[PDB]
């Protein structure tokens, strides 16, 4: 019944020093070796430190671990935060023939918010129209932070149903990507003169309009 | 050096016998007095220890996973495999076969993580619609074009541009649920506006569960 | 215990999979078989489950600073395990002794077997358990019906010595390849000679 | 995901002072009120402290509690240990509209009469024989230590099939009690001339015999 | 003062509905502005909080026990009941009803704990057989006699001698698992052999897990 208590979220500015704890409930931390692991999102984990006082060859000298057996909390002191350091941290123990890992400390991100909303629009295709369907697609890319609001607009009244947006997702260039779809009947596509999708992001609004041509 | 490669079916059926095999290339299982272990990790959760094995019959298991883990080592093929029984929906985790020397120490080498999740059964035919670019669809010296993947079931779909020739500027968006059951997504690529009428862009949408491959050409909109 | 003129393999000492605790500082545990020293000293004693955290270089308490001091340059290796089924028995029996009272601190790697009564005040007692005169030897608390924090743990300390002597105790390769009729270098326990 | 960490086993001699801890994992221990419950075995729990420093009317003044909010641990100090203090201790929390209890601390105190087991044998009844069943019952009572082995005998051959035995359990007079049951067919009961149960304790063997009469 | 007393059967089959009611005497449910809570405790484990209720419709439940606890209050009968759905063999716990004096505080009064046992088989009645003392049943000036409880399902069973009038020398042994599913135990009493043929020994076996109150008289063995 021995577990490693680890904080869930630890957030500090770059260039400072942090302390990540790993508290054991029943067994003392000095009883067994404690191993820390640093893992990129969507990849294999990598050992960042082991044996509680020595660093593996390859990691910088900033990763330091300390042990205070009085409070039964394994401490990992990290200084000089950089961009590549954003990861989840897990501490490992052994107990007695049963390896027990930690809860996990996802080290948060961290200058300028790279807000470049590429709000591009496309009208429904003629092939879709021949299938008695119509869909308006609103696309945003290269925006930051990943918190945008979408609302389909048109002259008269665009349909409320069929509005289908996607959550922001990380791109290859560290930016965010999201989409928005509007299911529509072909008759309502020509019923209104134009349709427009607006995106509100950090107060600014980028608006484009489409028309049946 | 040495490397570890996992194999076996990624998707898992409910209440059956899981079979994941991890292979070792560049070393020997028996030599060095070396240990072998398996570690799973659910998405968004911490690492979980399953069990560890020796090249002999010695083994140990997590009491939470006790009497459910069966791991065997064959020296002739130089690999080790794990068998899991009575798998449930809560066992969806990224499985890593773990290379380690010290039982109380660290896993120095980690293999790539295979995604294990409950398999789906129901399937529907997909539909692909082109997204014609125009003068309003570009903002500056670059234009956008893509294809619309709508009304398909189940996940996932793989979209490639020019049979994988175009990768720069290609954005794949995660799927979301429609108003009635089905899914929808899109895949777009950003290209300069000069190559609109001179370069042909074809999207390749593949739906393996429905066995449907659709190639749709993307052209600028023709006003009618 | 002193280990001399004996080859030692530490792989069997680790694959038991029965030790509760293992602290081994100074040398990396995975690379101590190839690296060899002159003498290996084995110090064995029993201790309670709550005092296993006290055995570390740079700790203060009531057992480490009075019975076995751990210096800063401690390259020893500590192994302990649970032996409650043999080191304790029913009936409130302990069969082991510790020291709690002392006049001052002692040097590391020193054994204290003095049974003199520790005087607290300025009045001598002429060797009785009078006022300001308490016996420095006390009873254990071992019991098979206890939990996990007061269990008998057999702690063995495997220290190493750094001094000029050939490595009598070592873990080297038992036999490399044999080469003849070429000018090679060999070390057959008595020389470093280069020849055919 | 807030739980109270409590030591499972705490033992102390009578007349001394012992401290029982209760550590919270995520929330601070001063966030919500902590209540300690002293529950006798086979009895309803009874509250012994409230508001972390106030003793209710009825409990002795020795049930003193202290709060170490820096370490997120709730402490309960017990002075003058007695016989009646041997009970389970649980600490309570509230978190956020979800009451969370503690792991549980059992107060352990710190003469024993050693005796030979009284052995009684009972032949199967006629009512059981009319139900096409037979059972041989061997009784072990008033013995110490609680380590007895049983070996049924059919005249001279040992019997192992259908043998069911009970682990020793403490009696009211500090001794132990146990039983052994031998399931048998009515034909096998009369097939052998006699049956016997050999209860061996502290080396000494006490043997009784039964016969179909 | 006030007192809380539980009722209802001490048994519930797996994948069924539990119905336990805690009645109130010496007080009123609506008056006082206090709270009612149900707390369970497995044998050998710590107390577990199930949920709390007000005399209005306000309810809060354990997230581990969410969507399975249904508790209702009827003011006319001056009591409150809890309903549990999808009970399993891991729900074997001693159930306590207690008036919650303060929401984040202590439960000042605790009711007596009823025992609930869950096991996945049909309940079997006990078979009570007399245990006749004889010359081989005595060692010295005292003899022994008892009753045998065999092939019953499930625990517990209580045995009383002469409707509880005989308590000295009565030893009730814990149950042991038989070779096939069911349990078995016995309850014996030590008595001087002088009163063997002059006073009647009757054992009272109760098996509310499988009903069937059975009275069996104990007599000395007659040779046939």
């Amino acid at each position: 019944n021995f577990m490693l208590t680890q904080p869930h979220s630890v957030s500090e500015s770059p260039g400072k020093t942090v302390t990540i704890s790993c508290t054991g409930s029943s067994g003392s931390i000095a009883s067994n070796y404690v191993q820390w692991y640093q893992q990129r999102p969507g990849s294999a984990p990598t050992t960042v430190i082991y044996e509680d006082n020595q660093r593996p060859s390859g990691v910088p000298d900033r990763f330091s671990g300390s042990i205070d057996s009085s409070s039964n909390s394994a401490s990992l002191t990290i200084s000089g935060l950089k961009t590549e350091d954003e990861a989840d941290y897990y501490c490992q123990s052994y107990d007695s023939s049963n390896v027990v890992f930690g809860g996990g400390t996802k080290l948060t991100v961290l200058g300028q918010p790279k807000a470049a909303p590429s709000v591009t629009l496309f009208p429904p295709s003629s092939e879709e129209l021949q299938a008695n369907k119509a869909t308006l697609v609103c696309l945003i890319s290269d925006f930051y932070p990943g918190a945008v609001t979408v609302a389909w607009k048109a002259d008269s009244s665009p349909v409320k149903a069929g509005v289908e947006t996607t959550t922001p997702s990380k791109q290859s260039n560290n930016k965010y990507a999201a989409s928005s779809y509007l299911s529509l009947t072909p008759e309502q596509w020509k019923s209104h003169r134009s349709y427009s999708c607006q995106v509100t992001h950090e107060g600014s609004t980028v608006e484009k309009t489409v028309a049946p041509t | 050096q040495v490397q570890l490669q996992e194999s076996g079916p990624g998707l898992v059926k409910p209440s059956e016998t899981l079979s994941l095999t991890c292979t070792v290339s560049g070393g020997s299982v028996s030599s060095g007095g070396y240990f072998w272990s398996w570690i799973r990790q659910p998405p968004g959760k911490g690492l979980e220890w399953i069990g560890c094995i020796y090249y002999s019959g010695s083994t140990n298991y997590n009491p939470s996973l006790k009497s459910r883990v069966t791991i065997s080592v064959d020296t002739s093929k130089d690999q080790f495999s794990l068998k899991l029984s009575s798998v449930t929906a809560a066992d969806t985790a990224v499985y890593y076969c773990a290379r380690q020397l010290w039982l109380r120490g660290r896993f120095d080498y980690w293999g790539q993580g295979t995604l294990v999740t409950v398999s789906s059964a129901s399937t529907k035919g997909p539909s692909v619609f082109p997204l014609a670019p125009s003068s309003k669809s570009t903002s500056g010296g670059t234009a956008a074009l893509g294809c619309l993947v709508k009304d398909y079931f189940p996940e996932p779909v793989t979209v490639s541009w020019n049979s994988g020739a175009l990768t720069s500027g290609v954005h794949t968006f995660p799927a979301v649920l429609q108003s009635s059951g089905l899914y929808s997504l899109s895949s777009v690529v950003t290209v300069p506006s000069s190559s609109l009428g001179t370069q042909t862009y074809i999207c390749n949408v593949n739906h393996k569960p429905s066995n449907t491959k659709v190639d749709k050409k993307v052209e600028p909109k023709s006003c009618d | 215990k002193r280990i001399s003129n004996c080859v030692a393999d530490y792989s069997v000492l680790y694959n038991s999979a029965s030790f509760s605790t293992f602290k081994c500082y100074g040398v990396s545990p995975t690379k101590l078989n190839d690296l060899c020293f002159t003498n290996v000293y084995a110090d064995s004693f029993v201790i309670r489950g709550d005092e296993v955290r006290q055995i570390a270089p740079g700790q203060t308490g009531k057992i480490a600073d009075y019975n076995y001091k751990l210096p800063d340059d401690f390259t020893g290796c500590v192994i302990a395990w649970n032996s409650n089924n043999l080191d304790s028995k029913v009936g409130g029996n302990y069969n082991y002794l510790y020291r709690l009272f002392r006049k001052s601190n002692l040097k590391p790697f020193e054994r204290d077997i003095s049974t003199e009564i520790y005087q607290a005040g300025s009045t001598p007692c002429n060797g009785v358990e009078g006022f300001n005169c308490y016996f420095p030897l006390q009873s254990y608390g071992f019991q098979p019906t206890n939990g996990v924090g007061y269990q008998p743990y057999r702690v063995v300390v495997l220290s190493f010595e750094l001094l000029h002597a050939p490595a009598t105790v070592c873990g080297p390769k038992k036999s490399t390849n044999l080469v003849k009729n070429k000018c090679v270098n060999f070390n057959f326990n008595g020389l470093t000679g280069t020849g055919v």
